[PDB]
RNA sequence: CCUACUUCACAAAGCGCCUUCCCCCGUAAAUGAUAUCAUCUCAACUUAGUAUUAUACCCACACACCCAAGAACAGGGUU
């Protein structure tokens, strides 16, 4: 849904792209132990087990607790 | 206030109620909250887009993890659009 | 736009559920589509460390189609690790045993060979037939077009199309046929 | 069957047939003529 | 087309026979393929074209009867084999793994237990080399071996 | 020349027909006029611009910060016009140069906010078993610019 | 596995006893075209023709002492 148009001199391309709204008809009304724990978490979040095991103090201390923040 | 968000600066409670009040001031009926898009509804990481419709016309839609959160965020987006404090509004002139 | 920071981030990095129909499709083309989606290489916000993969639900994997004689020639090799544990099984035998293994292995081979591969395979959902569990069906968001367009059979062609196609030759009348 | 690099019909009833991927010379009269590529 | 009917007494009756469609695009050609400008523009899945040279039970028709070139008769025969093996002619039968582009009869190929090294890989044939000269609509040539 | 409808009779991609030049020019003029009227009436919020500065292209908007990896021979706080604007876009329209937009269309202005050195960068060379080890520390001059405003004019 | 025999003796053993269950494919055929016969078919098709190992086994989330359980740990029992 974009309108392309060179200008008369042909030196600049003009693109008209209005934002199209979602039609009302295209919408639905609003409705009104360590082992087993890690298996449950992996099933819940569609991950593997390895993510949920802890890490040693060395890794934990290596993690930066005051990371730079942008925007 | 550059880079700040409207409701990051102005803390509000019940944005849906506040939006309903504003629409009443504008003599407009209460918007219909309606589920425009959704993803993974039965999982632990759902995505919902809820749009507020004024007479079958979309005024603002917002995303969220639950339908309630998406509706609340859509209310916030509608308030931003009504007040002209949208993210892509004309930047301040200096 | 004009979302709050947290909802905006959630929307951008939310994972979508795609549906592939494996009926009469090459497992390799299915695997290319699925591997792209599982990695997240279909998102402009993709990055290997962003965990931006999506869910892929492939149905009718029992009805995949191999081109050529791959059903008889393609051999899947495995070793149990024990001496004499080397097993070589053709594609047809593997399909009869597990109606999911062929697509699963194609996708597994196409995914990058790193530690994210099995996490990606956790987001892959393979179903031999048209049946899909209700929660997965409710999760479904989009259906991807089938990579191979299924050719029509004569039994499927309409009489109008048959008439539209010209007769190519005059058969001699005095022929048994 | 005898394995032959080159298949040669021996009598008139020796016929070449490509079966199970390879060429054979079969013969009803003289099964001694049976050849396999 | 003559058909033999029994009752014992048997007799052959000539029935309705289709004729070539009017206005061939290229009249005065060797083969029907040349007459209709289809030299390199049909594939195994073009059942409408292929079935016109097929016995009611699936067999090919002889080159003398069809009038096809030698090369075109070979191409049609191989394309019909591929269409049959892909199941595109369910009604042209004498009386479950989906396939297509199968060069060999399924029961005659042996599994590739030892695919060679990279420089001597044993590849799985796909399609037919007879169609190598078909019209190429792709940047890369279509591969006959996988 | 007619070929019966087969799989290979026609190219797989859909056939494309060039629109008639008269209607193409009419539609082009209509779209250009609509966007020009939007510019006249100020029917746009934030503007972004792709600008070629130094050697690179920067996606830029008002209040943005840009780090040039060289000194610019400008005093801090000095205002500047970035003259090579390749693209300017709004919510509802974009203007594309071929390759550059005109000076009459867009005006992107920046301000030299900082003149600094980069953090020390290490260049080490090492070759095993050759007694070959060299170390150098380099700091690159840098200028931080702030994009103050992007202005467009109805000169389409 | 220990009822006998034997080495032996509150048990461990053999020299003693008990139990052990499905196939793989080379070919041989049927109909049948290309090539109106024929032709087992890297033609379509129909059989011998089977691995898609069938099973079987295991499955209880949460001191001390004894043990046919055992290096430790673990396991079983303590009504
Ligand atoms: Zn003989
Ligand atoms: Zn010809």
């Amino acid at each position: 849904n974009v309108e392309l148009a060179l200008t008369s001199d042909g030196r600049t391309i003009v693109c008209y792209h209005p934002s199209v709204d979602i039609p009302y008809e295209h919408t639905k009304p609003i409705p009104r132990e360590e082992g087993p724990m890690i298996e449950q978490l992996s099933k819940m979040f569609f991950t593997t087990k390895h993510r949920w095991y802890p890490h040693g103090r060395y890794h934990r201390c290596r993690k930066n607790l005051n990371p730079p923040k942008d925007r | 206030m550059t880079g700040k968000e409207l409701f990051e600066m102005w803390k509000i409670i019940n944005p849906m109620g506040l939006l309903v009040e504003e629409l009443k001031k504008r003599n407009v009926s209460a918007p219909e909250s309606r589920l425009t898009r959704q993803s993974g509804g039965t999982t632990a990481l759902p995505l919902y887009f809820v749009g507020l419709y004024c007479d079958k016309k979309l005024i603002a839609e917002g995303p969220g993890e639950t339908v309630l959160v998406a509706e609340e965020e859509a209310a916030r987006v509608a308030l931003r659009k009504l007040y002209g404090f949208t993210e892509n509004r004309r930047p301040w002139n200096y | 736009s004009s979302f709050s920071r947290a909802p905006q981030q959630w929307a951008t990095f939310a994972r979508i559920w795609y549906l592939l129909d494996g009926k009469m499709q090459p497992p390799g083309k299915l695997a290319a589509m699925a591997s792209i989606r599982l990695q997240g290489l279909h998102k402009p916000v993709y990055h290997a460390l962003s965990d931006c993969g999506d869910h892929v639900v492939i149905m009718n994997t029992r009805h995949i189609a191999f081109s050529g004689n791959k059903w008889e020639q393609k051999v899947y090799s495995s070793h149990t690790g024990y001496p004499g544990g080397f097993r070589q099984v053709t594609a047809a035998q593997l399909h009869l045993r597990d109606p999911v293994a062929i697509v699963k292995l194609a996708i597994y081979g196409m995914l990058p060979k790193n530690l994210h591969r099995r996490t990606m395979m956790e987001r892959l959902h393979l179903f031999p037939d048209e049946y899909i569990p209700e929660d997965i069906l409710k999760n479904l968001v989009e259906e991807l077009p089938q990579p191979r367009k299924i050719p029509k059979r004569l039994d499927e062609y309409t009489q109008e199309e048959i008439d539209a196609f010209p007769r190519l030759w005059t058969p001699p009348e005095d022929y048994r046929l | 069957f005898k394995n032959k690099t080159v298949l040669k019909k021996r009598c008139k009833d020796c016929y070449l047939v490509k079966r199970r991927g390879r060429w054979y010379v079969y013969c009803k009269t003289h099964p001694r003529h049976k050849q396999r590529q | 087309f003559r058909e033999v009917v029994e009752t014992t007494i048997i007799e052959g009756r000539i029935t309705a026979t289709p004729k070539e469609s009017p206005n061939p695009p290229n009249p005065s050609g060797q083969c029907p393929i040349c007459r209709w400008n289809l030299k390199h523009k049909y594939n195994y899945d073009d059942v409408l074209l292929l079935s016109q040279f097929i016995r009611p039970h699936g067999g090919m028709l002889p080159r003398k009867i069809t009038g096809l070139c030698q090369e075109e008769h070979r191409k049609i025969e191989e394309c019909v084999k591929m269409a049959h093996r892909a199941g595109l002619l369910p009604n042209h039968r004498p009386r479950q793994l989906n396939r297509y582009l199968t060069r060999w009869a399924p029961g005659s190929v042996k599994p590739i237990y030892k695919k060679g090294p990279r420089w001597n890989r044993v590849r799985m044939p796909v399609g037919s080399p007879l169609l190598r000269d078909n019209v190429c609509y792709s940047r890369t040539p279509w591969k006959l071996y996988h | 020349g007619y070929v019966p409808k087969t799989s290979l009779s026609s190219p797989p991609w859909p056939e494309v027909v060039l629109p008639d030049p008269v209607e193409e020019t009419r539609h082009h003029a209509e779209v250009v006029k609509k966007v020009n009227e939007m510019i006249v009436t100020g029917q746009y919020g934030r503007l972004f611009a792709v600008v070629h500065f130094a050697s690179r292209q920067w996606k830029v908007t008002s209040e943005d910060l840009i780090l040039i990896g060289n000194e610019l021979d400008l005093a801090c706080g000095e205002r500047i016009r970035l003259e090579k604007v390749l693209l300017v876009g709004a919510d509802n329209f974009t203007l594309l140069g071929k390759p550059l937009l005109g000076k009459d269309l867009v005006r992107v202005e920046a301000t030299v906010i900082e003149k600094t050195e980069s953090w020390p960068r290490i260049i080490m060379r090492f070759r095993k078993r050759k007694n070959f080890k060299k170390k150098r520390i380099v700091t690159t001059p840098q200028t931080v610019l702030r994009i103050n405003s992007i202005e467009i004019a109805p000169c389409l």
